[PDB]
């Protein structure tokens, strides 16, 4: 998460931005609409022509919100609480788009801060924008509610002793459906029935079992595994979403009565939380 | 798009057993429940407040049927997904303003629904073939965005 | 890769001003600093302990030159990226076990590096053209994965 040196780097960079925040915010948007045209689907009510007052005023609003974030770097969820509500309940922009605007903001700063945009500052600014994006999307579905926790414990209870079997199936579904994931297992026999896959599936399942048992203290229960993925195995974070989907498909195929729409939603939120914890120490 | 003989056979085999009405309404409903920001396109459908309200909503079921109906016709033209969906791609961009990420979210939910409905028959190789098909259909629907 | 002739010229014109060896070393070093999990392939390269050590590592710079040299010759074949990169795709999959997500991360870092190098010259339409190209190259390098 944002270290104090990260915070120092962002403060210095944004201070140099200074009175140009608004102009750079407008440029970042323009870059985004041009490079990623699908983001225009959220603004069909604007004149998106170059230099338009709507794009300029929106850029200033975005830049001010970032300024607020830089000045309250230690209390971001609180400083941006109003904006997180607005995007979650009213604007409902798909979370993938935040990565697109973050990239365009980073390109804009690079183009305008030759002296300041060093490798370490680049790293710090990317982390900062990721954290902002995370806070702004945090209420789309929110924390695990007591109803979610109940649904997860109920479904996993029904999994019971088959947890290991289901972990192996999920891996097999992943390797077939998303072949790029096989790049992390060059030392495995990945054929159907492989004992290496079954042994690994059981390890993965056992860890999920521990996570369910510690659902209110998941970061500490999963700490050694977070260390291991972040500093040794170093699996790209995108891959956790693919295994999560394949675990959900496995549960759906084995739990005809238990896999209701509500339990589906709760499980998807639970596996995203597990995925978050497992990638929390990457950077 | 290219599918191996094995993959095409698996897709068409399972789809012959799919009631598009029933699966279509399940898939769209679960989309709105699991990824609630997708509700932003359906303000006129009424009450989407709770999962039972969403799943029971007759406009959700009707719209779901329409969508998987169009998907179904797409599986008749697997070799030319882009040409098949061109007109609907333009509609979704120019008139409806739908972020194409929503097509990928629908794809994920549809795979889950098939697995739920068919159980053990939705084997790992069958899933992998459907994964190719739902990605191809989403790419086809996003093709004319600008 | 279908770029407009305007986009092609914009990509070509800027690339003529690039010091491939310097930009290649810069792009790969920033990749390893900003997304440190990509260091997993490079443990034989010696000291990667600080940003300064990464950026100053002669093995990182040499690999950067190699990678961007291949990128650079690819720019002469914008209408046939898949064929140009076919054998390299197979090597990265079968022998090097590189997750194709890494090509996308390098793409993002290269665009940042170009913006840093060229400042105002790196305009929003020029960036948009380079975004298509880095996506195009990443897709070509991932094409033979199986
Ligand atoms: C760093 C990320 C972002 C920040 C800090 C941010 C912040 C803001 C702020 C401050 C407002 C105005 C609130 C008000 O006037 O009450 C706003 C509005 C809005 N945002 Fe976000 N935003 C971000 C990302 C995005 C993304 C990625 C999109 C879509 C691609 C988006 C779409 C919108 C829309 C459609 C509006 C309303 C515009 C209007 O009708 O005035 N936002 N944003
Ligand atoms: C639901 C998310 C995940 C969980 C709970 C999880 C957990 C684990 C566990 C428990 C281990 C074994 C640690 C030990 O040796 O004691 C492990 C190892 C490993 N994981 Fe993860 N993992 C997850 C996702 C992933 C993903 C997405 C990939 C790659 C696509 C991955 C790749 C690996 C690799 C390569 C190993 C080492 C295999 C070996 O050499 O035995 N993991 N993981
Ligand atoms: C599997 C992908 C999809 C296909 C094949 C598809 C197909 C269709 C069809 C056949 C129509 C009828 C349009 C007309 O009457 O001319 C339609 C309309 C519509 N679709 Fe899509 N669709 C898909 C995905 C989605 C998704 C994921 C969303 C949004 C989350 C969406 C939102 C809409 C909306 C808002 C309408 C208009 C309904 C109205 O008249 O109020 N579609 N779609
Ligand atoms: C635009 C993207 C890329 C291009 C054009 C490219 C190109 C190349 C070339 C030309 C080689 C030499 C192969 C040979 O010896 O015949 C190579 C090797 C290699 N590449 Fe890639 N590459 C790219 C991205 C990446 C990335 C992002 C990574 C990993 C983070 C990576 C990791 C490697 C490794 C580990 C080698 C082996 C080098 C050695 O044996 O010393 N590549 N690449």
């Amino acid at each position: 998460m944002l270290s104090p040196a990260d915070k120092t780097n962002v403060k210095a960079a944004w201070g140099k931005v200074g009175a140009h925040a608004g102009e750079y915010g407008a440029e970042a948007l323009e870059r985004m609409f041009l490079s990623f045209p699908t983001t225009k689907t959220y603004f069909p009510h604007f004149d998106l022509s170059h230099g338009s007052a709507q794009v300029k005023g929106h850029g200033k609003k975005v830049a001010d919100a970032l300024t607020n974030a830089v000045a309250h770097v230690d209390d971001m969820p609180n400083a941006l609480s109003a904006l997180s509500d607005l995007h979650a309940h009213k604007l409902r922009v798909d979370p993938v788009n935040f990565k697109l605007l973050s990239h365009c903001l980073l390109v804009t700063l690079a183009a305008h801060l030759p002296a300041e945009f060093t490798p370490a500052v680049h790293a710090s600014l990317d982390k900062f924008l990721a954290s902002v994006s995370t806070v702004l999307t945090s209420k789309y579905r929110g924390v695990l509610s007591p109803a979610d926790k109940t649904n997860v414990k109920a479904a996993w209870g029904k999994v019971g002793a088959h947890a290991g079997e289901y972990g192996a199936e999920a891996l097999e579904r992943m390797f077939l459906s998303f072949p790029t994931t096989k790049t992390y297992f060059p030392h495995f026999d990945l054929s159907h029935g492989s004992a290496q896959v079954k042994g690994h599936g059981k390890k993965v399942a056992d860890a999920l079992t521990n996570a369910v048992a510690h659902v209110d203290d998941m970061p500490n229960a999963l700490s050694a595994l977070s260390d291991l993925h972040a500093h040794k195995l170093r699996v790209d974070p995108v891959n956790f979403k693919l295994l999560s989907h394949c675990l959900l498909v496995t549960l759906a195929a084995h739990l005809p009565a238990e896999f209701t729409p509500a339990v589906h939603a709760s499980l998807d939120k639970f596996l995203a939380s597990v995925s978050t914890v497992l990638t929390s120490k990457y950077r | 798009m290219h599918l191996t003989p094995e993959e095409k056979s698996a897709v068409t085999a399972l789809w012959g057993k799919v009631n598009v009405d029933e699966v279509g309404g399940e898939a769209l409903g679960r989309l709105l429940v699991v990824y609630p920001w997708t509700q932003r396109f359906f303000e006129s459908f009424g009450d989407l407040s709770t999962p039972d309200a969403v799943m029971g909503n007759p406009k959700v079921k009707a719209h779901g049927k329409k969508v998987l109906g169009a998907f179904s016709d797409g599986l008749a033209h697997l070799d030319n997904l882009k040409g098949t969906f061109a007109t609907l791609s333009e509609l979704h961009c120019d008139k409806l303003h739908v972020d194409p990420e929503n097509f990928r979210l629908l794809g994920k939910v549809l795979v889950c629904v098939l697995a739920h409905h068919f159980g053990k028959e939705f084997t790992p190789p069958v899933q992998a073939a459907y994964q190719k098909v739902v990605a191809g259909v989403a790419n086809a629907l996003a093709h004319k965005y600008h």
